[PDB]
Parts: C-alpha cells; structure tokens; sequence
C-alpha cells in the first residue's frame, strides 16, 4: 500500500547550494509539489532501496536538519578551470544519468554534500560524466546514489574501510595489490556515521526496530480532501505544544486530542522507525548509508 | 580456559607478504587444515611474514560436544475452546427450510450470522433441525431450522510447537577469536560452514552420531524446558490421537487465526430446541508434557535442551575426533609491534598428560602497559598467549605433554625480546 | 433504500433534545421525508440486524414511547476537553459512519439514552468521536448502535456483563488486570433489561417465537396516516369483531379478509415476534440487544 509516497518527516528541503532554481515549490514537498530531484526517487525500477524505506528520509533532508556538514564548494562547476574535486569520484562510477537532467548529486568521501552543476544551456551525456548541447529542462538535480539518513547520534569517526580482496574502491586506497588487478563495476556499499567518512562495506543486514515511536505518525489535515501537515508539533498526555493534532483512537492514545480545537486528523502507520546497521558486530545507528557504482579493483592470486 | 592443543604454521605458497607505512603486513589466502581439541582445547593459527619477532595468533576456543538435531516437519498446535450460536427461524421465513438446513455448506455464511463482519478465525456453519407447531415457537407445521455458527478461540495463553528430527548432527560450539582483539562465537556441525569477518570455516571429519530418531516428536515450549514423545511422527490428523488441529505459526494459534487446519466431524453439538453445548474432547498435549518433560534418560545418553540458542541438543559421553578448515579470501593482517615489555615468573603446574583434560600451568605476568605476552620453547611446539596489563596479574592456559617429567625452557617475549625461562611440575597418567 | 421498510410502529420520532433542527421529516417518519437519522438505517452491507428486524423499534422510538428513560445530560456538548460526560463512554467505542454529520445517539452504561451534539456551524470527524470545522450537512442524528426496541416489562436489575477472562470492555468496568492486556478491537453483542446497565455476552442464542400470539404479528392502517394497529381487534372465524382487517395466506389463514371492509393491513412478515434471550443460565426476555465494536481487553500476560 504505503499510502506515504510524498510525506516528508521533519523540514522537507531538498535542493543543492549553489544550484537552486526549483526551490521556490519544494519547500517543503508536499503530495500537489513538483520537483525533479525527488521524483527520480520515486520511479519504479531504478533504486529499490528508496521504494522499500518510502517513509524514510534522505541524505539533502539530513544535510538541511544541520546534523551533517556539507561540501564546499556544494555545486562544482564543469566549465571553469583544471583542478575540479568533483572528478575522481565522478569518473570511476558507472551511472545512467538520463536526458533532460544538467546536475548530480552525490557523496563525497568525506561525507559531505558535494554536486555538480552545468550552466544552460548544456546537459549531461548518457553516463552524466561529460556534457553536450541537447527536449526540456529540468530545475533540479539528478540521484547519483541510493542512500538514506534518519536522526542518528552514534559517533564513527574511529572506523575504516575493512574489506577483503577489494584493493581499491572508489577513492580510497586501502592496501597495494601486486599481483593480477581485475577491473570490474559492482554494487558495493558504504556506511558514514557521525562525523566520518565514507567507510564501504560489504554484506550490508538491516534491521527494523518499530516499538511506540513519536516519528510512526501522520496527521492529514483537515481539507473538504487531503492534505499534508507536519506531526512533530502534537502533544504528549498532558502536556504542551506548538499547535494542536488529534486522532481516532491509536494516535489520541499516545498524544492528546483537542477536539475541534485541532486541525489535524492523525492516525497510525509505519516506515519512519529507526533503522540499525550490522559494523563490528554491534547494531548502531548509521547516519549515511547506501549503495555505490564505482569500479572494484580486486587481487586475483 | 585458553590452551591452544595443536600447533600448526601458515604455508608460504598461501601468504603475500608487504611492507605500507613501514609495517610488514601479511595476506592469507588459502585453506590451512588443523585437527580439533577436545573440551577445553583450541586450534591457534600464528602468521610468520619475513621476520621472526611478528607473530599474529589465531586463537579458536572450543567450548564442549554438542549433539545438534536437524528440525524437518513442524507444527503448532494448543487447548482450544468451542464458542458455537444459535438462531433458529421458522419455516419459509428467510432461509428457514427443511431441506436447506440438512445440506448446508460449511465454507458459506448465512445473513443470520453476518452481523458481526470480517474475521480470520477458524469458523464452521452447520445446519440443524428442530420440531414445528405452537409448542416451541412456530407458526408453520413444517420443520424449522437451527442455524449454528461456532468458531474456535484458544483458551490458554500459551502454544506448543510439536516437531521431530531427522538426525542428530554433532555441532561444535567454537570461539574463535580474529587478530586484532574481536571475540566471536559460532558453531560447526557435521558439514557445516559459517562466514565472519576473515573469511570462512567449517569441518573435514566427524565421527560421531546417534541413529533412530524419526520416531521421536519433540515439543517447544516458550522458555519453560521441552519435552520428548515416544511415538513417530503424526502427520494425518484424526480423532483420538495427539495431533488433530495443527496450524503454520504461533499468532495463529494464540489469536485463532483461519490458516491452519482441524480435524472434521470433530465439535459435538447437543441440539435442544433453542439450547446449544459445544462440548469438545480435545486432546490436551499439556499431560504427555509433564509426564515426558526433559531431561529424560533414554539408552545410555542425556537429552535436554540447548544454551544461548534456542533448539533441541544431545548429550554424549563419548570422545571428541573432528578436524578444523580454515579458509581465506585475501584477509590482511597488520602487525604493529605489540606493546611494551614485561616480567614474568612461574607458579605452579598440575593436570595430565596424554589426556583431554590438559596440564594447567601457572604464571604471573607482571608489565606496565596493556599488551599480550607470546611465548615460546625451543623447537617451535608449544606457545603461550596470554593477555597482559599494568599490574601484577596470575593467568595460564592449558597444555599438553606426553612425560610426566615436564622439563621444557620456554622464551616469553613481551614486545620482542625474549627472557629465558624454564617449568617444571609432575602429572598424572589419564586418557 | 427500501421504502417498504420505512414503517415504523407507534410514534415513530426520531429527533434529539436542544437540536430540534431536523423533525420535518423525522417527526413521525412515513415513507416520505429526508432525513438521515433513518435512510442510514436501510442501507445495504452495513445495518443488517435492523433489515432483518425492521416491524420493531429503535432507541429514540422507544424512549419516546416509555421504555428507555433519558440520560443526564441527553446531548453531551463537544466544546470543550473531556469534562462532559459523554467522553469517556464514546472514545471506547469504534463506530464507522461517514462525513457531513453533526448529531449521534447510542446506549451509554446506565441504559438510558445518551447523544452528543455539535453548534451550528460544526461537524464530526470520520468516526464520530471528535468534531472539526469545515458540503451540505445532515442536521440528522446518526445512529451509532445497531439495536432494537421492543415494549416490555420484564423485571432483571441485579444482573451485569459476566464474560469469560475479559478486563474492561465496552462502558463496562469488571476486574482489573496487572499483567499485559490484549487490547483489540472486536464486536461482541450486549443486551440491556429493565432499569440495568450494558450486559454482554459471548455465547449468545436467539429465539424467535412467532405463531399465533397477538405480538407475533404486525398490523399497520391501510385501505383494502400510518401508525400502528393492535391484532387483537380483527374479526374472528365465523363471529363478529370490532374493527376488521386483511392480509395474506398467514393472516387469513387465522381470521378473515373482508378487502373492501378492510381498516387495516395486517401480514407475517420477517421482523416481528416475540424475542427471547439468554442469560445467568435462564431465559429472560430483553429490551434492546444489538452489535458493537469497542474495544476488548483480554488476558495475555
């Protein structure tokens, strides 16, 4: 079902520094809202991840929650000088940036919000690696990667990248290989934690922990219709508030309901818990993690 | 206790050694057999790059012989209790009939009973017949009919999951403990092979087995001991044997859900004009759990239940001959330099020798930072690894020999240099 | 819905105290009018128990006719949190009705009438526990229990609801439970007496007598108004009567069908009778037994 393709918990921002040109209508994003650089995420067949966790946030509405710095520059442009940061990283992937699209957001290895942007009128190729002159023209940014973020606290800055067999991937050079180098593109993953860096992984196990949680709800304002309102303003039992939200019965049996005082009708759904990640044998919070299309350089014996 | 039995080393074709930021580091890849300790033994792998004074140990600690069994058919099952009602309606009112009511579908629902709605509970309609005439409520000298509409609902707010086992397969519950400091606990059974974070390891020899189990049904209970029956397995369900209604989980069970199965004819029923009885003879498994509840001396063994996970275990009394795979996908392995230095001194020694149980020595490790102290004797046997820290601390692990007379120096390194050293302490003659 | 249902014996009123908006349709209810405190009643896949039982009455009928005293207050003013009576005995019920309503009626714990009601110009919510602000409204009173009224007098005040492991259900407070509940919702029938309080009953058998007594049938003025008309006048087989009456094979089969001399209408039809129960092991006779989902807590843990 998940009848919360477009709700957004918490602020709801998503556009690149730099490169802002839609953000005029998706701020926030609502279910009517119409922008480029999440309706990508949306698509059926292309990132499966997002379509499990559709009630989960991202990485642009993490860097807006001001709980992850971000690049600088945030928008590198293609069309300056030599000496772009933007394209050691970029080059080794192996994506299908779609027509009609002149940026890329992405994540750095320092795990901050690095993109790139392309002045009009230029648009990207089929790999979104250079560009080209070329039907319409999207304001927003295209998903290079298939991450996820939530409100994780959990520090992992003491952790590095330890997998096996791999030499180099990505940007980071692990250990020197001597012998036969086979260069090949996988899907290999990565976890970023709290102030840390881009540290890959290599059997990546979720696990769902949904057990009474104040970000398990939603509350449709009242519209005669529906329309999105943000939950994180309800009361506890007995307490106070920004506004007012009420219920049926499982949302007002948690919060308090004001009756006609509330503008709000909440109710009970699931999606936006909290997420654990399986690193050195102990489940902890991940603050970045997600999937990668770079190439893998192994060690054959 | 620690107390690494075999001792074997890393091969050469198997290992790529290197030098990054001025540290030689080793690459394993390749499959090192070793034999496997008894109870209390383990399996140490040490790597050797191009000096001598780099040793990295690989310390695998055997817990005990366990006897794992290999769950196959299952099902739940539990007390229920009938919960039937009645409306009877006149004839030719409705659906008041008296040759409707005879052949009445039990997968269709009546308008009488729909005034509750949607629920997945294992419910039955059946269709009774009562007398006509003024004397019980009728307008019409044709028969009436009784409509019944009784479900099932568990009673006690506890399931059981009745299962067997196909065979008893030996699993080993180890330890092994990865290179830099990282503790793990997993097991091995027959054939069996699990994957960590250095690579894989399963098993090469296991002699050990206990045959005629298919006619043996175990039950789980939720954390209250399990249970042994002395039948085969029921997979028929039928009236007057243990295991009639059976279902696929425990939430339909506990919560009578329509997934699972029953036996037909079964929920008696006393129709008395308007009266209703549902009275069942339900075989409650709670008595063969009492009279049969684990531990239970069968044969010359001892079965009961199983530590940490759960499932059904076997214990024996027999030795312990089984072999040890170490497999590696290109793992690296560093090596920094170990810590600082350190004193130590001898204790005490006592055990056996030639035996399972060991010789434990004694040692007091004495150094002022935190470090591991690796040991070693003249001809490359035998090894000590034991932790060490500021302080003056008594540690040991447990050793093997074949004299009773054990007059072996050793050389303890604590960060490179070795100290000579030298034990002594009688045995005793055991197997 | 079924015009031919719309008969309803006695006065038929249909019409809450303070918001007397709505009693031109409803005051008495004939086959014409419009008014939702009864079109909702007829309406297929939801009330079924009053299709079957419709020649009875409900719950303002039979107070209007001495047979269901009121509560205190009857309309239970939603303007303010809790403090009203009617709050507690409505956030423990699970009822679905739609929009567009303002006023509902059900059976409290005493066993008198109990209503809530919204100032013009306010609404309900999809439930009918709370109210918001906001088409057309109904100025109808929705009825939220699905019960019957029959005229009694049956004595039984010293008997309650006696389930079988249940903590609270429904209005109703029985023994307390320490442990962990099994909070659900589920319909279990109630059954309230003369001057009693709400009554469940988990093992329930229905009794339908219906042969030649007077209440066994049902009799309306009609040639050969619309108010009810006793059986027990018609002219007997052979004889003389006082006032004369018609019908089918069932009503002609006992007396007589003069047709053109006909007063009255009288026929056998599916939603009369003289209905029993049982409870405490005996047979009592009730005065209002009908279908609920509130919410039962059962033992578990």
């Amino acid at each position: 079902e998940d009848p919360h393709l477009r709700n957004r918990p918490g602020k709801g921002h998503n556009y690149i520094d730099g490169m802002t040109q839609e953000d005029a209508t998706c701020k926030p994003v609502t279910y009517a809202g119409a922008c480029s650089s999440f309706d990508v995420l949306l698509e059926k067949g292309k990132f499966p991840l997002f379509q499990s966790y559709a009630h989960h946030r991202t990485l642009l509405e993490a860097v807006h929650d001001t709980i992850i710095a971000k690049a600088d520059p945030p928008s590198c442009d293609l069309q300056s000088a030599h000496g772009n940061p933007c394209m050691k990283e970029k080059l080794v992937m192996k994506t299908h940036c779609p027509n009609d699209y002149q940026s890329a957001h992405y994540l750095n290895n320092d795990g901050k919000m690095a993109s790139v942007k392309c002045p009009p009128k230029y648009e990207l190729t089929e790999d979104c690696n250079f560009c080209r002159q070329m039907a319409s023209l999207k304001k927003g940014s295209y998903p290079l990667q298939d991450l996820f973020c939530q409100s994780s606290e959990d520090d992992g800055s003491k952790l590095k990248t330890k997998m096996k067999g791999v030499c180099e991937v990505g940007v980071q050079a692990l250990k020197k290989c001597d012998g036969q180098l086979s260069t090949a593109h996988e899907v290999v993953p990565f976890a970023v934690f709290k102030n840390s860096k881009k540290v890959y992984l290599d059997k990546l196990d979720l696990k769902t922990e949904e057990n009474l949680l104040p970000d398990s709800f939603v509350c449709f304002e009242h519209k005669g219709e529906l329309k999105s309102f943000d939950i994180s303003q309800c009361p506890k039992i007995g307490g106070h508030g920004s506004k007012k939200c009420t219920g049926d019965a499982a949302f007002c049996s948690a919060y308090e309901c004001t009756a006609q005082y509330a503008n709000a009708y909440c109710s009970h759904a699931n999606g936006s818990g909290i997420v654990q990640i399986q690193v050195s044998g102990v489940w902890k919070k991940p603050l970045c993690v997600g999937y990668e299309r770079v190439v893998v350089k192994r060690e054959l014996s | 206790d620690p107390g690494c039995s075999e001792l074997i080393q890393a091969s050469s074709r198997i290992t790529t050694c290197s030098t990054e930021g001025v540290n030689t580091k080793c690459r394993l890849s390749g499959t090192a057999l070793i034999r496997a300790g008894s109870v209390g033994a383990e399996a140490c792998l040490m790597l050797k790059g191009v000096k001598e004074d780099q040793t990295k140990f690989l310390k695998i600690k055997t817990v005990s012989s366990e006897l794992s069994c290999r769950e196959g058919q299952s099902y739940w099952t539990g007390s229920f209790s009938p919960k039937c009602l009645s409306s009877r309606r006149c004839h030719l009112v409705g659906e008041c009939h008296v040759n409707r009511c005879l052949s009445w579908r039990d997968n269709e629902t009546s308008a009488e009973f729909s005034f509750v709605g949607e629920s997945t509970t294992m419910r039955e309609n059946k269709c009774f017949e009562q007398c006509g005439g003024w004397g019980c409520g009728c307008f019409n000298v044709n028969p009436s009919c009784l409509f019944v509409h009784t479900y099932l609902q568990s009673v006690r707010k506890e399931a059981l999951r009745v299962f067997n086992c196909i065979d008893w397969v030996h699993k080993l519950t180890l330890e092994i403990t990865d290179f830099d400091g990282s503790v793990s606990t997993i097991d091995l059974g027959a054939s069996s092979s699990r994957f960590t974070n250095w690579g894989s390891v399963s098993l090469s020899l296991d002699a050990e087995g206990i045959s005629g189990s298919n006619s043996f049904s175990f039950i789980e209970s939720p954390g209250k001991g399990y249970a042994i029956v002395d039948e085969p397995f029921s997979e028929i369900p039928r009236q007057g044997f243990l295991g009639e209604i059976r279902c696929n989980s425990e939430s339909s069970v506990l919560s009578a859900h329509e997934s699972c199965l029953r036996a037909p004819n079964l929920i008696s029923y006393k129709p008395m004009i308007d009266q209703l009885e549902c009275t069942t003879n339900l075989i409650d498994p709670f008595v063969v759990f009492e009279r049969g509840s684990l531990p239970q001396t069968r044969n010359d063994k001892t079965f009961a239940a199983s530590k940490g996970n759960r499932g059904v275990q076997a214990f024996s009394k027999g030795s312990v001959q089984a072999d040890l795979t170490l497999m590696f996908d290109n793992f690296e392995v560093d090596f920094v330099g170990a810590a600082v230095s350190c004193d130590a001194a001898f204790l005490n020694l006592t055990g056996c020798y030639s035996c399972n149980a060991g010789a434990r020595v004694c040692l007091s490790i004495t150094s002022t930072g935190t470090g591991s102290l690796s040991a070693h004797n003249k001809d490359g046997s035998l090894h000590i690894v034991l932790p060490s820290e500021n302080g003056t601390k008594d540690q040991c692990q447990i050793l093997h020999f074949t004299v009773p007379e054990v007059e072996e120096e050793f050389m303890y390194s604590c960060d490179g240099d070795e100290r000579p050293l030298l034990v002594k302490g009688t045995l005793i003659a055991i197997d």
